[PDB]
């Protein structure tokens, strides 16, 4: 209930404060993925294979910095809002229930 | 594609979905009534006062 | 709290599709109707009988009642 | 001769729970004795019973039954609970009797 | 307190645990749609009832015309009057299907839910009975007269209880005014007891058509049953309105379009369709006292059902013998209904006693007997 709630917040009411912090966490994250030779090498192998070139931290940072509240909301709305999700549940899941109910958690903040 | 347009413009946002129902109702009523009344009177030609009214409506004594 | 305390269930997997990925009334002729017929068939001789019997009793009793209202000529054959 | 057996096998098919893939014992109303009996069932028997039942309810909400092939055959119906249930009732009657004395 | 306010709040929590997050069997059929229809039926009677009450006058000298005034002058008075009068039948149709379902699926094993249910039925009957007198037409007065006099047959306290109820020596104005008060009151008792009905019910949850535990497969009431029930509402509501709008008097007695007259007995004093079956049983026993008991018993018999269950299975789904016995009973009731609308003459008199006799035999003797028999045929 709370989780889907947070997704709905993303689409409808993200704050510049939130993104401002999310961006710093993301920067630290990308930088942290290049901590060593194996991880830098892993990046290269992938970037080439997937983007057909290397995307430097300098570029990532450029892109990451252009992101703002308004943008997060639009992108999220575009991929999350009122979408039929895919669900996998394993274990003692009796208390989680009904695709229908979950599907409804997909709209209205 | 109307369905897609309808979806994007009307049914996606809950606010617009309500606005569509209200505006939809206002228009549905107007049309639906006129139509039903239209059907009822045709199926009853010359039987309703509306129909015979002229005979005593400023045409007697 | 009634969800989560119901039953001890193990090893059952279930697969379901969103309502928007599927049809509301699928296979009306290949699955639906056949079954409707199947269901009707399996019950008709359990429900129908007593209702048919009721009908007969009703018809008899209604006719037997109107018949007793008519006059029997055998009460006036010697009323000269 | 085989009269009682002709009748039973007949009622069994007349009943029709076998069309859902349920065993006779799956159809028992869960009163007090039956509930205790069920707690004594070995895990595997219990989980099988559970699936059979869940399956039946799903068929029931769908207004379908199993294909004639999958129907439980009179002679292949396993009376998995009757043994436990009889013991539970035996125990209960003992206590009832004893608490009277 | 808690994450979502649908669980924490002292009120929503109630609305949630009974109409939204309430666990329902995934396989309950259309026969389970009658409870909600009964509830909606009740809200509608109370509603149309109040709207009519605001124009009614409980006095022998004004009753009949106050109702006519309502139909003839009040804006949509005729519609409301129709809906209320016809709603009473919709109510009973729904209640007989509600009861049937429970008998066929052994819902009565939920003793308290069942007993509060019988009380709801008795209160509903008293309500409709006293409501029927209000227009003060011929059948209003004579029905009141016939039925209330039956009780002067109770030993010793007979005449007393009756004259007390009438507030005099015959059905007259003081009876009408107290019947209006009662008719206004009882529906509220029905609403109250209904809450108890559902409270006991929630202790166990719903039974289902296969009569086996559905804990392995439960679904939230909403949206599954909120939608199923709303659909069930419009499906029934169509025949209802079709009747109330295209054939307003199909079920009513023409005799009631004549003001009550104590000096003119109608030729055929008979009740509304939903009471006919009981009227038949009444007349089956020639002897004022026995008939009254027989009448009372025709409905009180419902309190015994929970005690006459012998089957090892809950429902009759997998009990072919019990199933035919069940439809015999239903057919038996159509016959009694029919007999109840006929004059007391041959062949109707004998047929009446046969159907009355088989009615009680089937519930008291056959059902429990066939049940046991079937237990033997399952090798139990
Ligand atoms: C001239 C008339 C104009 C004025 C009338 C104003 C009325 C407008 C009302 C506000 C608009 C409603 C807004 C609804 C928004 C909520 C919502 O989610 O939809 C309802 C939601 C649907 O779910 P989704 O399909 O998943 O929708 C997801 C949207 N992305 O729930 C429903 O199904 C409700 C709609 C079904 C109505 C059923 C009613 C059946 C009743 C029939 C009997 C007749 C009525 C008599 C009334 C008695 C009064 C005494
Ligand atoms: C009482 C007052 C008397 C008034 C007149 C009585 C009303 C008579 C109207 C006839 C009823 C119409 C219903 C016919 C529907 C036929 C039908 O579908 O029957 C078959 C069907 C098969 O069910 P399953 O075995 O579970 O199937 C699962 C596996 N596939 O049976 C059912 O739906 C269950 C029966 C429930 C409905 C019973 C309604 C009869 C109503 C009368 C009241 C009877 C009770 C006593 C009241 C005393 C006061
Ligand atoms: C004003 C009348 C009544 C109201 C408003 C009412 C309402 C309800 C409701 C809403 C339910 C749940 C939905 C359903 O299963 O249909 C219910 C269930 C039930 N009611 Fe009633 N009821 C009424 C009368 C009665 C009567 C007369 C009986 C029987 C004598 C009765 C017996 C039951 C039982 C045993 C259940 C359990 C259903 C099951 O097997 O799951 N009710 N009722
Ligand atoms: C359980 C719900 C109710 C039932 C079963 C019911 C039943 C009836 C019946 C059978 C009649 C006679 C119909 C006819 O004219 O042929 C009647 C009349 C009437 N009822 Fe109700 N009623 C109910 C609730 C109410 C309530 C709550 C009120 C309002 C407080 C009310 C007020 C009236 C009035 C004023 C009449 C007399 C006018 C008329 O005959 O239409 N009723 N009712
Ligand atoms: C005031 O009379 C109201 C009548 C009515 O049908 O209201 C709906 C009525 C009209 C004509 C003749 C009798 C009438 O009343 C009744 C009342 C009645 O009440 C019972 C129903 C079931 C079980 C016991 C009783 C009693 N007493 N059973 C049959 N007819």
């Amino acid at each position: 209930f709370c989780a889907q709630g947070e997704w709905m917040r993303l689409c409808t009411s993200t704050t510049e404060s939130e993104v401002k912090r999310a961006k710093n966490h993301l920067r630290s994250a990308m930088v942290a993925q290049l901590d060593g030779t194996t991880p830098v090498c892993e990046t290269i192998g992938s970037h080439l294979l997937n983007y057909g070139r290397r995307i430097s931290l300098e570029e990532w940072d450029s892109r990451i910095s252009a992101v703002d509240a308004r943008m997060v909301r639009d992108v999220c709305s575009k991929y999350i809002y009122d979408k039929c999700p895919a669900l996998a549940a394993v274990g003692p899941i009796e208390q989680l229930l009904d695709y229908n109910r979950i599907r409804s958690g997909m709209y209205w903040i | 594609a109307l369905l897609r347009q309808a979806y994007s413009a009307l049914f996606r946002r809950t606010s617009t979905f309500a606005l569509t129902v209200v505006l939809g109702a206002v228009l549905f009523e107007r049309a639906f009534d006129q139509g039903a009344d239209a059907i009822f009177e045709h199926l009853n030609e010359g039987k309703l006062w509306k129909h015979i009214k002229h005979k005593y409506e400023a045409s007697e004594e | 709290i009634h969800f989560g305390n119901l039953a001890r269930v193990r090893h059952i997997i279930t697969y379901s599709l969103s309502p928007f990925e599927q049809r509301a009334i699928p296979n009306i002729f290949s699955d639906a109707l056949p079954n409707v017929w199947r269901r009707f068939s399996s019950q008709v001789f359990k429900v129908a009988p007593p209702f048919l019997g009721a009908y007969l009793l009703y018809s008899w009793g209604t006719q037997e009642f109107e018949r007793l209202k008519r006059k029997n000529p055998a009460d006036y054959e010697n009323d000269q | 001769g085989r009269l009682m057996d002709r009748i039973r096998k007949w009622y069994y098919n007349a009943a029709g729970f076998n069309k859902y893939g349920l065993m006779r014992d799956d159809t028992l109303y869960e009163d007090d004795d039956v509930k205790e009996a069920l707690k004594r069932l070995p895990e595997d028997l219990y989980n099988e019973r559970m699936f059979r039942i869940k399956r039946a309810l799903d068929l029931s909400l769908k207004h379908r039954i199993l294909p004639k092939e999958q129907w439980v055959k009179y002679e292949e119906d396993k009376p998995y609970l009757e043994p436990y249930l009889k013991e539970v009732i035996r125990e209960r009657l003992e206590r009832e009797a004893w608490n009277k004395k | 307190m808690a994450p979502n306010i649908r669980k924490s709040h002292p009120l929503l929590k109630m609305i949630n645990n009974s109409l939204i997050d309430l666990p329902a069997p995934s396989n309950i059929s259309a026969w389970w749609n009658f409870g909600s229809l009964l509830a909606v039926c009740l809200m509608t009677q109370i509603l149309t009832g109040l709207l009519l009450a605001m124009h009614y006058t409980a006095d022998t000298s004004l009753a009949f015309s106050s109702v006519a005034h309502t139909c003839r002058n009040v804006q949509y008075g005729w519609l409301i009057r129709n809906l209320h009068a016809n709603g009473a039948s919709f109510f009973f149709i729904c209640i007989f299907l509600h009861i049937g379902r429970g008998l066929y699926y052994g819902s009565y094993l939920y003793k308290e839910t069942w007993n509060t249910g019988v009380i709801l039925l008795l209160t509903l009957m008293a309500t409709a009975f006293v409501g029927y007198v209000l227009p003060w037409g011929q059948m209003s007065f004579w029905g009141a007269t016939v039925i209330t006099n039956l009780f002067s047959a109770i030993p010793y306290i007979g005449h007393t209880l009756v004259e007390w109820a009438w507030g005099g020596f015959s059905v007259d104005n003081p009876t009408l005014t107290r019947f209006f008060a009662l008719h206004f009151l009882l529906p509220f008792a029905i609403a109250g007891i209904t809450i108890i009905h559902l409270t006991f019910l929630h202790e166990s949850g719903s039974n289902n058509p296969l009569g086996i535990s559905s804990d392995s497969d439960k679904i939230p009431f909403h949206p599954y049953y909120s939608f199923k029930d709303i659909l069930g509402l419009t499906l029934m509501l169509t025949p209802f309105l079709t009747l109330a709008l295209f054939s307003p008097n199909l079920l009513g007695d023409p005799e009631n379009f004549t003001p009550a007259n104590p000096l003119v007995t109608p030729p055929h004093i008979k009740p509304e369709w939903y009471f006919l079956f009981a009227y038949a049983i009444l007349r089956s026993i020639p002897n004022k006292l026995g008939g009254v008991l027989a009448l009372a018993a025709s409905v009180l018999i419902l309190f015994l059902i929970p005690f006459l269950h012998k089957s090892k299975q809950r429902t009759m789904t997998f009990r072919p013998l019990s199933q035919t016995l069940f439809w015999l009973l239903v057919a038996n009731l159509l016959i009694l209904t029919w007999i109840g609308s006929q004059p007391v003459e041959h062949p109707f008199i004998i047929i009446g006693q046969m159907a009355s006799l088989s009615y009680f035999t089937i519930l008291l003797i056959l059902f429990p007997t066939i049940g046991t028999l079937e237990n033997k045929m399952l090798n139990y």
